[PDB]
């Protein structure tokens, strides 16, 4: 009929790329097709594995004739679903429509029905897919067993609408789908590649197909593997093949291709380039080019991260063990964004302190009452799902309850943390760190004697304490922020100056500040316990406060030309408004 | 003793629509 | 459009719609919405029973009598049928052309008023597939300006919920409220409808059962309101003598049988009791001590409590009797309570407080709120006591249940009503509750480590303070303390098993002959006065059904036969004399 | 049924709003008592108002059939209504009110059933005869205050014992005919008596005519050749014990004399502890020879000693020689005071309501079985 | 499956409520004694009282399906009663009947399809087969008591090993010649 494409016919005249690997996910389904009930095969897999390409493939043995001898005469069509919910405009119509293509084939021996997505038709309640209750004409055909149907849903679909629904698991034979090895998807281009080849009329380089699969995977972070590969390559063609006016490069390279993945992954294409151990070499020179102060605690990181990184011991366990220990407002968390910012993984911030109640807990594995909602999952579960290399930065994790370190265990030990939805979860690329702000109040307290001098500047035997000795065990050195000294302080009044200059620039005001001036905002603005974090309050209420007051009325309105200095005598900032 | 858990119940919305006719004469 | 809208003065003139009286605040602010220059359409808003079609059919009795401004005069009120409406409007636009020419005819006259009972229906109605054409929208644009007048009545539930949510159509609704008449106002309404009741049942009521009729109805029938709630007495009233011989009792129906009506309406027992029931509540004590004995104290409680509500000296509100039985166990204290409903032929609510431990266990009592799963069940209490008013609620092991549930029987015993999740309010009034617990048992059984053993009765007296907030006790009506079965009553218990065991044998044709001197023995064996009379059905189990059982499965006693039990003196043992016969 | 039938008749002579409701339980014959109105005005018991009238039955599903164009409903019940008001004496009876709540419902259209019936229901034009349980009665009908004002409630309630005897005395030759076999006047007896006493969540109307019924078919049909056309109080006994699981009467056929053996199979296969052999025996033969308490269980028995000495051996070789069920419930779970839920299922509003008790279904499912509570202690 | 048919055939000879309920687990042949009635009363097997029976499988989905309108499922369902009723000797089967129950042909309504049939499952006009697991019962199922009181209930047991070794033998010749292979009596064991 018009609603289906009858695949053997299409595959007869071409048109249809070949299926390279998949021999025993493939068989499963002339198994199950074979079999004299409950041969309805089910392809649950996520999505960007091929299952379409599986279908589409088995057809293609059938045209042929690789396929047992029942298997010959069998026809697959599959199902547009698009075209019957299109027009209908009435709850009902649609399923009108269902019928007379279901009469038309059951008619027909030996004819199979490829249903693309079957979970949109199925939902349970409302949906934002199919939303139609094909429920009703789903079993019967399945129950009735005359015609077999291939459902191409997804993992997560899977353990909800057809393990809750008893008549669509009985009559459906699950058949796992899993990301191919990356030895075996270079396998999958090369068999593939002349068809794209002969159509951009290129040659693409066997280095390049091979590089191509490992940065994909890792830079873009938003499809599977299968589906990336194909992608970058029909990208890389298209772009070199168009790139100059007259010129043409039928060769290609790794260099070519790297910029490609910047435009689709949106990071700049040095990083983007295959140079992880250039960027690993100079790494304790770009944080401490970007960031200034704690250099003895960024060298000590840098020696870590190497060791992970070079391949020994388990790959299993998590790459990243790292317990930060210092005062807050040193640029603790600068370095955890710097970090990430140059390896070009991305930033997860999980705040210990929310997650402080026995209940709260369970939200990381799960939310209490999401029931209906088992797409989100845990909140922890999920991030790390849709990332695979990204930094973990937790804050706070002293002022937790038991149950929370024993979480933190089991990841360190196994590397992989179960969700009760089932998703698998794996930290073997994914850094962990968490900071700690004890010891601070230990060293800051006053003293209970007499003279009150006794300093204690043992704050590392607090750190200790707080964690019990078996997660001491598990993380390999902990990072020690020393505190700062003033003249590094005044370089970080600067950076507030800076963004408040740049944001006076679009009303074409000017701000000179005086040297004498930025020793008042510094030792103002920076606290021992807290560091650098009344710098934010005290810079906008010494600076910005006034400024919009004389701004809104006066002098300042217009012409700019602000100056700032501050009386000796008094030690109070004064700021001379000029027309 | 822990708390206690609430669970919801949500109802599902469909409803049946009329047709009018048309003669052609 | 004379099918669709029937003329309502019309129908007054020849016969009578529901003659109004009184209403006249109601009926003037009507008249004066009526007479605004835009958005003149009132809406008799009020909760059913109210007199909102009365008020609306009795303007246009009104006008032909002549007792209406001259400004309402010479008016045609017209009632509209939305079911004719839509009969044969299969064709597109057959509703709307239906609809739209009644409108012109109101516009030509200039003079007619439409009323739309259950206006919250034209809402929707005349949408087709998916047009939000229909019924509001082609009247809205002819109310704003004025040119026809359209009075409306719909209760607060379908004007909250339907009416409300069409603010433009609101709007143009001048929402009139209707309030609930008072005792006095009730009676003269009754008065002015009475000629058309009389007629119909050719009866005549006297002006006391008119007045009883109405305050009668308020206090038990709680589930209507008054103006509909007391016409219903009236009018089953005079049904009552129709259908009764035309001799007997046709030509009055007198108060009398107007309690009887509204008892039957409320499933609650009737005023001025026949001697027949007199008879088995005068002799209620008397049955309930053959059955049960050593707890005269209680029964007495229980019939006298039962006496004062028949009488007529009941609580205005509160329940018949509130009791919290507490004692040593196997004293009694369930036994009564189930051998009470019996003997009066009512249901027995027996409800085990064992489950309800947990607070969030409240939820079955009354139900859970809406917006839940639990919302289609409602409360087991409130449907149960709803379904038989008139019963005895037994809530055994109280104690052990969570303190938040003695909360919910607060308003049990202080006002007789329970809210349930739904809003219905359960009625108490009728209900002998009953409470038992076994607090203080360990306290009064222990034994003071002292060289004088002291009295622990009152023990238990100081737990149910603990576990009973004052609030709580000072509701019951009494607390009963059940006292241990002395060695004398033990012996009538022990007479009350054999009989049961009779009862068992006469259904397999054998019966059973215990000599005196064998039920001594049995009495002095099985005597705790710590465990009450429980193992007194253990000492007889194992002596007496132990060997008939048998010997009527492998024995003579398969036939039936005569089974005889002695004492020898000798021995001091049980000899049981088996024949087959 | 006099009674129920008296209140019928004065509300259906009333001026206005003469709708009677049949409002109970499901198993209490409300649809037979308005059924039955026009069995007795054939027969001439009513009185002579009643006479000369005739009762319809509405068949809602047939009144919404090929109503898909506007209006077609609306005509359809307002053709009907039309009758019942010209006619001045016939008298509807619509069977599962609660119906009528949502009947003809549009898209957005709020016209139903009861709001075209409801201003014919007050003026008193048209008598209706409803018949709707209390559960119906009460989340679906009684939300509609409007409509339930025009009706007047009946509560009708299971008869008793005395009377249920009657009504089968009175159906007996209809289910004699259809099943060939005569039912002795103890079989109808012993029916309404067994069935109280063992057939739990039904009525007794309905229990005692299921047992009636059920009897024929097995006389009529079990027994290929040599049938009884009789059907004495043996034959109730074993229907009545396949709907409950237990027997009354069987107790001196062959199973008596597993009931001998039970106490030495037990000693076998558990060697010592003779007196805990004795306690379940003895009281089995005492539930089954007729001598049971009828309100307890037939034995409670807290085993209590040494490890490994018999306690959760006896209980397990008991079912088997029985052949019945064995629930077993560790109490090793239930160690807090919330896992009471569990047990009994949570109560309404919470999550896991719908679950139910587990305890609570396992006996639904097996009544007739060995309930075994082990490390009650631990509990 | 003698012992599971004949009390399914006593009941369904009753004179009202002759509509037996198969409650069993999962794969426990639920639909096998169903169907298998229709295959026994085809060779003669049934008691001759049940002879001249036809049982029919409805299937809710595809009746319920292609409505979209009010009355159209109302017009198909009573079409198929008037069938049934014409012939008293006809027997329905309505396999997973817990469907109907929850929401047969109404949303935010009351018309429901197990509403239309119980008035004439009470007086016997019609026999119905049904088929519903444990779960389906106590939860979806007896909520609405009065459908529950016309059908009656048929305890369904798992069947032993030995009991399903024989089964299989008898299901051997349908699946051996499908497969066109052969199963040795120690492989099926
Ligand atoms: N094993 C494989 N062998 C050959 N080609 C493959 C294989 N896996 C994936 N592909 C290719 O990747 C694509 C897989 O088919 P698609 O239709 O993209 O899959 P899909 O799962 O339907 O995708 P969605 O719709 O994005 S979830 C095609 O371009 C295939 O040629
Ligand atoms: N002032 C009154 N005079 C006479 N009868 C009255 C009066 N007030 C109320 N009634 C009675 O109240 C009834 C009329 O109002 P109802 O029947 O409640 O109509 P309604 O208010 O439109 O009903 P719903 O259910 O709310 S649409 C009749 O029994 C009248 O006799
Ligand atoms: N005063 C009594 N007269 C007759 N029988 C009695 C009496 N007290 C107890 N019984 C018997 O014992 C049982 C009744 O015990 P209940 O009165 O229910 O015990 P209780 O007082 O509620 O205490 P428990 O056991 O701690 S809940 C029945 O078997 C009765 O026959
Ligand atoms: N008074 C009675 N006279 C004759 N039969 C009766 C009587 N009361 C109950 N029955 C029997 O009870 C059985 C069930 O009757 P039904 O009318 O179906 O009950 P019901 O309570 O109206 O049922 P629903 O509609 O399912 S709530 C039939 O066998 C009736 O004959
Ligand atoms: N009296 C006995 N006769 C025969 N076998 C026995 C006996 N007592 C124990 N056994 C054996 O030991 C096993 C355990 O005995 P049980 O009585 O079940 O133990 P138990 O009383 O549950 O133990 P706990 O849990 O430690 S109190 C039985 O299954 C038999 O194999
Ligand atoms: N070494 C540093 N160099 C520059 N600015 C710093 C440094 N340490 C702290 N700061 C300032 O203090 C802030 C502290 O980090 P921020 O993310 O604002 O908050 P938090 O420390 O609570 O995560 C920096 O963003 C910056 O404004
Ligand atoms: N007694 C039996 N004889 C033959 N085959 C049986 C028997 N019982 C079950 N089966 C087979 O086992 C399966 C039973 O499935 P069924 O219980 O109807 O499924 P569901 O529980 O999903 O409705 C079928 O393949 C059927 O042929
Ligand atoms: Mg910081
Ligand atoms: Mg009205
Ligand atoms: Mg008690
Ligand atoms: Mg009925
Ligand atoms: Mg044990
Ligand atoms: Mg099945």
């Amino acid at each position: 009929e018009n609603f289906t494409t009858n695949l053997n016919q299409l595959a007869r005249v071409g048109g249809i790329d070949p299926l390279i690997g998949r021999e025993k996910e493939l068989e499963r389904a002339i198994q199950v097709l074979c079999r004299r009930r409950k041969n309805n095969p089910l392809l649950v897999g996520e999505s960007g594995v091929g299952k379409t390409a599986i279908a589409e493939g088995l057809a293609w043995r059938i045209v042929q004739g690789d396929v047992p001898e029942v298997m010959a005469d069998c026809t697959i069509y599959s199902l547009d679903i698009g075209s019957l919910l299109a027009g209908t405009k009435y709850r009902g119509d649609f399923e009108k429509r269902f019928k007379a293509l279901l009469k038309q084939l059951e008619q027909d021996t030996n004819s199979i029905l490829f249903i693309d997505e079957i979970h949109t038709i199925i939902g349970a309640g409302a949906a934002s897919g199919g939303q139609v209750d094909a429920a009703n004409l789903i079993k019967p055909l399945l129950s009735s067993g005359k015609i077999r149907v291939i459902g191409s849903t997804t993992y997560q679909e899977f353990s909800n609408i057809f393990e809750k629904d008893r008549a669509l698991a009985r009559r459906f034979q699950k058949i796992d789908i899993t990301e191919p090895s990356i030895e075996e998807t270079v396998q999958i281009i090369n068999g593939l590649k002349p068809k794209y080849e002969a159509h951009h009329d290129v040659r693409y380089t066997a280095k390049a197909v091979r590089a191509a699969v490992e940065l994909a995977v890792k830079y873009i972070n938003d499809r599977h593997l299968p589906d990336k590969a194909i992608d970058v390559i029909d990208e890389a063609g298209a772009r070199a093949r168009l790139m100059p006016v007259s010129k043409r490069k039928k060769t290609v390279n790794v260099a070519d291709i790297e910029s490609v993945v910047a435009r689709i992954a949106r990071i700049p294409e040095k990083s983007v380039s295959q140079s992880d151990r250039d960027t690993l070499k100079n790494l304790g020179d770009r944080l401490k080019m970007l960031v200034f102060g704690q250099d003895k605690a960024i060298e000590a990181l840098t020696e870590a991260i190497k060791m992970a990184r070079a391949g020994l011991g388990h790959e299993h366990k998590p790459v990243g063990s790292f317990l930060f220990a210092g005062p807050t407002g040193v640029g603790k968390t600068e370095v955890t964004v710097q970090l990430s910012k140059a390896l070009g993984i991305e930033l997860l911030r999980f705040d210990m302190s929310e997650y402080m109640e026995r209940h709260t807990v369970s939200r990381l594995i799960g939310a209490p009452p999401g029931y209906v909602g088992f797409d989100q999952g845990g909140l922890l579960t999920d991030a790390v799902i849709k990332h695979p290399h990204a930094v973990l930065l937790l804050d706070e994790i002293e002022k937790a309850h038991p149950d929370v370190f024993n979480i933190l265990l089991q990841v360190m030990d196994n590397g992989t943390l179960t969700d009760n939805n089932g998703r698998k979860a794996d930290f073997r690329n994914v850094v962990l760190v968490m900071t700690t702000n004890a010891g601070v109040r230990e060293t800051e307290r006053k003293s209970i004697g007499l003279i009150h001098q006794d300093n204690s500047t043992d704050a590392m035997e607090e750190i200790k304490k707080i964690f019990t000795p078996e997660f001491r065990n598990r993380l390999d050195n902990i990072i020690w922020f020393d505190h700062l000294s003033t003249d590094v302080i005044h370089q970080v009044v600067d950076k507030f100056i800076v963004e408040l200059q740049v944001q006076l620039d679009q009303k074409g005001v000017s701000l000179e500040v005086s040297q004498e001036a930025r020793n008042w905002l510094a030792e103002k603005g920076y606290d021992r316990a807290m560091g650098a974090r009344p710098m934010a309050r005290v810079i906008q209420d010494n600076l910005k406060k006034p400024l919009a007051n004389e701004l809104l009325f006066g002098s300042l309105v217009d012409g700019g030309q602000v100056t700032v200095a501050l009386d000796k005598e008094k030690n109070e900032l004064t700021y001379g408004f000029q027309s | 003793g822990k708390t206690n858990d609430w669970l919801d119940f949500d109802q599902l919305a469909e409803e049946k629509v009329r047709d009018a006719l048309k003669p052609p004469s």
